[PDB]
DNA sequence: AGATTCTACCAAAAGTGTATTTGGAAACTGCTCCATCAAAAGGCATGTTCAGCTGAATTCAGCTGAACATGCCTTTTGATGGAGCAGTTTCCAAATACACTTTTGGTAGAATCT
DNA sequence: AGATTCTACCAAAAGTGTATTTGGAAACTGCTCCATCAAAAGGCATGTTCAGCTGAATTCAGCTGAACATGCCTTTTGATGGAGCAGTTTCCAAATACACTTTTGGTAGAATCT
């Protein structure tokens, strides 16, 4: 037997992701593709932060993404941003920005 | 020497976060209303988080109890479960 | 009576007919003469001194009356050239290449001359390979600027509309051969005719063209697929073309073989796409992806310009990337 | 009692995008509250979908409209193109 | 018996095959040692495509002989 | 006795603050607090650890972000000084008031 | 002549408007606004006419309540004036481009 | 089906007394020259974001024409519900 | 025989609530009493509202209750405000209210 | 098809509140939304919070939580005690 | 200190196989209501004139906040009994499932009210 | 003109009546991890001094409101073709429903690694 995720060509669980589905009541039935397509979906959109995230760890010296990595990636990407316009990242702190006329008339 | 606990919340954490808020200047009277502000959040949110603690039926508090609360409320936090 | 101008290198004279053709309240047959007439004096020194004789420069675009005698005494000028160039003066030569201006006025008659009702070219349901999108001089001119066209290079424009970017390109600069294919019937028709009226008019200023062949045929065939693979300039106008379309083509670009560029209205994946084949849709993998430069001549309907992206094969990145992995 | 998270597989995803990057605790829990959460919000827009439209099923299609009304721009049509793309590839295999 | 995978990098890398192994086995050395997908992994010679489960001496593939890897996107 | 003028300081603050992320309010007094406001809508109640820190998390983001708009507030009124009528206006765009 | 003083009016036609509740933009010219703005995203599209006055209850509802933040802002400047800078910080605020 | 012209511009029939009006029943006194062009641009904002995800309702159920419910159900998501109109 | 609704004393329809939450996919299971609990919910919020926009109505010198009396109702009652503080109320317009610094001379 | 609305029950209560007051079909459409918007809102936190529990089914339990969760102060108050006196007069005929 | 590697345990899942059930697509079509053309006209939009008074600039002094040095009390950290959060077992009140029987909210059409 | 007033039709509801199923309250209990205490530890409170900010007072260019003349285009009233929404019946491709075999992710403990 070969699991629906390697079918899909996943790395994310189709099968939870059907389970999940059928059990939170979102609808009588869920069709075969619906568990792929979403699964598909948030694949893709981890392996999206996790690549900007990844990119601030370098950026910043470090091979370990730290919530700090995860909301410099969000918060510098204007469509993660976005999605995550009402979410709060803890431990993610706020993107260095000082409004201009607070600066010295140098 | 007592201390209301509201006061715990004191001049300098309020004018750190003002400076993580990008804050240079602060009106003595700034604090104040600050102390004022965050207790409304916090009444706003536990209570909604005890009302979760309480339909289930528990004498403690969960961090999902929270979670939850501040979803609710438009506050949607990452980190702590959910 | 008609209204002619006699060629300043005499083949094939530009004929306009009697009563004046109208198109719209923008193109009258008049404007462009006034502007055909203005760069030919421009051109050549002797024929301007002599233009202004015999007209008062009171002339209008709207009266016959006041056209025939702008006509007359440059036709009179045409003749006093040709019995210039027959003694001892040098003419000019068939050999050089048209400025800016000049091209911009020559592409625009050819247009008013075919295209005698431009709302016919309007007519398009969108997410199909039949969106007239805009299309501008100044977009045709960010490409021949910006990556220069060589002998070395082929030039196909998939969707060409009624062609007026692969015309532009080779007045311009040459290649082995330029071609145009577009599938709807309507900037096709009008196509056939742009390459007649653009011929006829290169030869009437004696200016070198390019090779062209304004195709219809559809550009999304089967047949073009090797075609593709020795190409190494694509032009692919895909203004709301839809994903659908766009896939198809990403299959077909992997064919094209190493220093192929690829103009597209869109990137086909990410100007700063990290380097590890992953993707199952895009093809731009193999491929740098840059933008070209921000327009004015398109303005969409969002009042912000149109960007359009410059792809330019490199397949020595995907590999430099296994390359490393072997390492030490 | 079981405790069910994405960890695993946010962990895989690491890997292809970031071979030699690690990521922390703190941070994996945050993958995990942003993958339930994005999960939680296309699948109701899903399920508000059905029942406006009077259909029992959630099928691919209300995943697909879902995700076109969530997401911003390039990133629902990224995310369209990869669901396509798995769907297609799972409906052919035996 | 010896072979050379070109990419167009021009880079050439060795490998030490014998003739009765199959392309899949030598896409699968290629991958061992540069991290290569198979399905991703065209290798022609000749002018002739080499399908998965050939031997090398079907292709006339013998020594010192250099294969051209071509590459492709695909997925799906 | 050196001196740096009004404002060098809290200008250092800010970058400082801005590029961390560790919690402004000290943990203790911040519990107190939270324990206090919600015995009045439930008594003798316990606490997850992981639940007062969640409720940090979210309060002090809330309160720096309060303070961003604030801090655009003071400066539409063409000044640099945060004043109560400037987190009480954005408090009521953001509809917290309104 | 008579002459009422700049401001009499403009606070008159404020006592009018909020008595009323019919819509202020003329009927014809929004619907034609929809139409535009919905043909640059599908081609061929009907609307139910519910579906137009519905659009146009919310565009209304929502530009008053702008204008009143915007109103709030250019007083919190010390004017009694609107101005570009205003509606900006009340959307700035509010979260539409924050 | 012949014909059906071209429309253009009509972001202009948002007219300055049009605008003026919704102004005041917001409690606005006086109003700077420039403001009218801003809120042209806001109202089309406003409007794209609700007729793209209402046509996108539309098309989700395949139809053609466009119903006080799709408007009704893009509201709500957008955070504006609407009441009067089956929603 | 008797509905559900009477014998909750209810003027709202309990058979109704319950069929609507059945089909609404909130649970796998309704209890009897969850439809009769809700029912009573929504029933004594409109009698509250349909208090005072009837109220705004009279004092409008109005027999019939309009929009705008719901508005009015709805934006004079600071909890039915916070109820409804994004919801929109077609034909409802505002509230009277002018900035005290709008208005003219002083004192 | 027959579409359903809340218009009858409305208009008792009107009768109840107000015996001479009529209202307006525009009114009444939003008093229509206002409730099936209020039933949603109340019935969403229902089976989220029966979800949070792990419990398949929304009881008058979960409808008082989720009114609690909903209506602001006073509100919350008497609609608890309809709701209750409710499901016990309920209970208790039959 | 916290992330990683490894061995061992297993109820929980998830995948495969079998048979029944069913949602909703295509197919055909009734019928609402949407797009569109017509004609008339007055409610308003447009464009201009004129000057009231507002916004914007400039100047300046009182005084509030920032910076800082001085000193201790509240917070942080690490260690330890139990308050209950949970895992397990038992059991029935109460919730599906299913067949009738009866009642009722819509609603199509015409008529008079308010 | 829009609303509350009746007549007749009724399918879709809603309700009444047995059989069968089971979710989760209830009781007991083990294992966390929470509350609390002691002490090692790292800010905060407070008064002094003055830099520079806020806001008051003053001035005036010219924007923007008020009033007006003119006439365009929205609004209103109607009609009509027909696009297409929505009702009805047929009927399979795909989903639910077990039952059974296999794999797998989560948990617990031990110990090394970064
Ligand atoms: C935006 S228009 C091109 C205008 C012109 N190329 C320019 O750059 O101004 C795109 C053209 O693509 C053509 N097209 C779309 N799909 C096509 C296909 N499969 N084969 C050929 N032409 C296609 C259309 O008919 C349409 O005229």
């Amino acid at each position: 037997a070969k699991t629906r995720s390697s079918r899909a060509g996943l790395q994310f669980p189709v099968g939870r992701v059907h389970r999940l589905l059928r059990k939170g009541n979102y609808a009588e039935r869920v069709g075969a593709g619906a568990p792929v397509y979403l699964a598909a979906v948030l694949e893709y959109l981890t392996a999206e932060i996790l690549e900007l995230a990844g990119n601030a760890a370098r950026d910043n010296k470090k091979t370990r993404i730290i919530p700090r990595h995860l909301q410099l990636a969000v918060r510098n990407d204007e469509e993660l941003n976005k999605l995550l316009g009402r979410v709060t990242i803890a431990q993610g702190g706020v993107l260095p920005n000082i409004q201009s006329v607070l600066l010295p008339k140098k | 020497v007592l201390r209301d606990n509201i006061q715990g919340i004191t001049k300098p954490a309020i004018r750190r976060l003002a400076r993580r808020g990008g804050v240079k200047r602060i009106s003595g009277l700034i604090y104040e209303e600050t102390r004022g502000v965050l207790k409304v959040f916090l009444e706003n949110v536990i209570r909604d988080a005890v009302t979760y603690t309480e339909h289930a039926k528990r004498k403690t508090v969960t961090a999902m109890d929270v979670v939850y609360a501040l979803k609710r409320q438009g506050r949607t936090l990452y980190g702590f479960g959910g | 009576l008609e209204l002619r101008l006699k060629s300043p290198v005499g083949a094939e004279p530009a004929v306009y007919p009697w009563p004046l053709p109208v198109y719209d309240k923008h193109h009258d047959a008049a404007h462009e003469i006034i502007e055909t007439i203005r760069w030919v004096c421009e051109e050549i020194p002797d024929l301007k001194l002599a233009m202004e004789n015999y007209v008062l420069i009171d002339y209008d675009t709207k009266s016959f009356e006041s056209m025939q005698r702008l006509c007359d005494k440059y036709n009179r000028a045409i003749d006093s050239i040709h019995q210039l160039w027959k003694g001892t003066t040098q003419p000019m030569k068939l050999n050089t290449r048209p400025s800016t201006g000049l091209l911009r006025h020559i592409l625009q008659q050819v247009y008013n001359h075919s295209v005698t009702d431009p709302e016919k070219l309007n007519n398009y349901e969108p997410f199909s390979p039949e969106v007239y999108g805009e299309t501008s001089f100044d977009l045709v001119a960010q490409m021949i600027d910006e990556i220069k066209m060589t002998d070395d290079d082929l030039f196909v424009d998939l969707g060409s509309g009624v062609g007026q970017v692969v015309l532009q390109v080779a007045a311009a600069t040459n290649c082995k051969h330029h071609y145009g294919v577009e599938k709807a019937d309507i900037p096709a028709k009008y196509a056939e005719t742009m390459d007649r009226e653009f011929r006829k008019w290169m030869k009437w200023y004696g200016k070198k063209h390019a090779e062209y062949t304004l195709e219809r045929g559809d550009f999304l065939s089967e047949e073009w697929r090797e075609r593709i693979a020795n190409t190494s300039v694509i032009f692919v106008n895909n203004f709301a073309f839809g994903p659908e379309v766009d896939h198809q083509l990403k299959e077909r670009f992997a064919n094209m073989k190493e220093g192929g560029r690829i103009v597209s209205s869109k990137p086909f994946a990410p100007l700063n796409f990290r380097i590890n084949s992953r993707n199952l849709s895009d093809i731009g993998t193999i491929m740098r992806v840059v933008e070209l430069s921000p327009l004015k001549g398109s303005v969409s309907w969002t009042g912000k310009p149109v960007s359009y992206y410059l792809h330019t094969i490199d397949r020595t990145i995907l590999e430099n990337y296994f390359s490393s992995l072997k390492n030490p | 009692t079981r405790k069910e998270s994405y960890a695993i597989y946010v962990y895989k995803v690491l890997k292809q995008v970031h071979p030699d990057t690690g990521i922390s605790s703190k941070a994996m829990s945050i993958m995990n509250s942003f993958v339930n959460d994005v999960f939680e919000r296309i699948a109701g827009e899903a399920s508000r979908l059905a029942h406006y439209n009077k259909r029992s099923t959630i099928t691919s299609r209300e995943i697909q409209t879902a995700v076109r009304l969530l997401l911003p721009g390039e990133l629902a049509k990224h995310a369209v193109s990869e669901g396509t793309k798995a769907v297609t590839k799972y409906t052919s295999a035996k | 018996m010896q072979i050379f995978v070109k990419t167009l990098t021009g880079k050439t890398i060795t490998l030490e095959v014998e003739p009765s192994d199959t392309i899949e086995n030598v896409k699968a050395k290629i991958q061992d040692k540069e991290g290569i997908p198979p399905d991703q992994q065209r290798l022609i010679f000749a002018g002739k495509q080499l399908e998965d489960g050939r031997t090398l001496s079907d292709y006339n593939i013998q020594k010192e002989s250099t294969l051209h890897l071509v590459l492709r996107l695909r997925g799906g | 006795p050196h001196r740096y003028r009004p404002g060098t300081v809290a200008l250092r603050e800010i970058r400082r603050y801005q590029k961390s992320t560790e919690l402004l309010i000290r943990k203790l007094p911040f519990q107190r607090l939270v324990r206090e406001i919600a015995q009045d809508f439930k008594t003798d109640l316990r606490f997850q650890s992981s639940a007062v820190m969640a409720l940090q998390e979210a309060s002090e983001a809330y309160l720096v972000g309060l303070f961003e708009d604030t801090n655009l507030c003071a400066i539409h009124a063409k000044r640099v000084t945060i004043m109560p009528k400037d987190i009480q206006l954005a408090r009521r765009i953001r509809g917290e008031r309104a």
